[PDB]
């Protein structure tokens, strides 16, 4: 005569997934904009 | 992450219009290049002739 919840911890390996791919998206991102502005001043 | 993709394919978007843009003037440059060196050809003829 008894009963129980449960709780669940996520997976160490995510960690701070929301930045895992976040930095590096931004730092591609950052390429990108170089990109960008050296073909404006070569289209100028 | 999301907004960033999408920001990274706006910037690619206008850096492959403005590569587009660079390639038709310059086109165009040697187009009118080489109707210019022709005329020249053309001066450098009667200057020979001039001469004789």
């Amino acid at each position: 005569g008894q009963q129980i919840f449960s709780q669940a911890l996520l997976n160490a390996n995510r960690r701070g997934e929301a930045k895992t791919a976040l930095a590096e998206v931004q730092a591609r991102h950052q390429e990108l904009l170089k990109l960008e502005k050296s073909m404006a001043e070569l289209t100028q | 992450i999301k907004f960033t993709k999408q920001s990274s394919v706006a910037s690619t978007r206008n850096t492959l219009k403005m590569a587009q843009d660079a390639e038709r003037a310059g086109m165009n440059t040697l187009g009118m290049l080489g109707h210019q060196s022709e005329q020249l050809n053309n001066v450098e003829g009667n200057l020979d002739l001039m001469k004789v």
